[PDB]
């Protein structure tokens, strides 16, 4: 918990799951090597990445077809805070600090 | 449907790009119908060139649905070719019957 | 409207020019 997020899906196949970020840039999308794999026909290969930068978590739309809607509001980079509902596609996912 | 609980139906026009099998060349039957379909385009890469026509959608915007299309061809043929290196009491009493023969004589008011 | 046809040029004659991920979509137009 000591300097990291958790990630727990709120909506999608593997609901419940946590993904924790704690690195410079932690990846997410359909590609395998993506950190945070999310899969959905919604979702593109490359949707999402969680840049941490000095403590301060921030997601950016790295070039998705669906974008993502950070508390259901369309944002291309957001600074995250702890309440957040960060949206790829289908996937709804609540950010925890 | 959810407003009078009555069937609706929905008439796509649409084409079919090849024939019922791999050698099968319906333009023997159908020359002038399959001399359009040959000239058409797929209803998915028209529909992106009309979103940029119309103002809808940028180049940016291009790339996000390009990148989607190789992003989910690759997804399903990686994935595929993976996969494919990993290959009884049948009786009631009398007091029941009694029950069945006076239901037949318990006639509403 | 503009790069349905510009970028068409581009990609046919260099397609060095036209970035890689269009290449996959340029071949299918003409």
């Amino acid at each position: 918990p000591s300097g990291s997020a958790l990630l727990v899906v709120k909506r999608g196949p593997n609901a419940g799951s946590r993904f924790l970020l704690d690195q410079p840039t932690t990846s997410a999308g359909r590609h395998p090597d993506s950190d945070i794999f999310l899969d959905d026909v919604t979702v593109s290969r490359r949707h999402a990445e969680f840049r941490l930068e000095g403590g301060e978590f921030q997601v950016v739309d790295v070039g998705s077809l669906n974008g993502t809607y950070v508390n259901r509001e369309p944002v291309d980079s957001a600074v995250l805070a702890n309440g957040d509902e960060v949206q790829i596609g289908k996937f709804r996912l609540v950010f925890l600090t | 449907r959810q407003a009078f609980k009555k069937d609706v139906v929905i008439d796509m026009l649409c084409y079919r790009r090849r024939g019922h099998n791999e050698g099968d060349d319906p333009s023997m039957t159908q020359p002038y119908m399959y001399d359009v379909i040959d000239t058409k385009r797929g209803s998915r890469k028209a529909y992106t060139e009309a979103l940029i026509g119309r103002g809808d959608i940028s180049m940016k915007e291009a790339e996000d649905a390009l990148r989607d299309y190789q992003g989910q061809l690759e997804r399903v043929f990686n994935e595929v070719r993976e996969l494919e290196k990993h290959e009884l009491a049948t009786a009631v009493d009398k007091a029941m019957l009694q029950r069945i023969g006076d239901a037949h004589l318990a006639l509403p008011e | 409207e503009w790069l349905v046809e510009e970028m068409y040029r581009k990609f046919r004659d260099d397609p060095s020019s036209v970035d890689p991920s269009w290449h996959e979509f340029l071949v299918d137009y003409s």
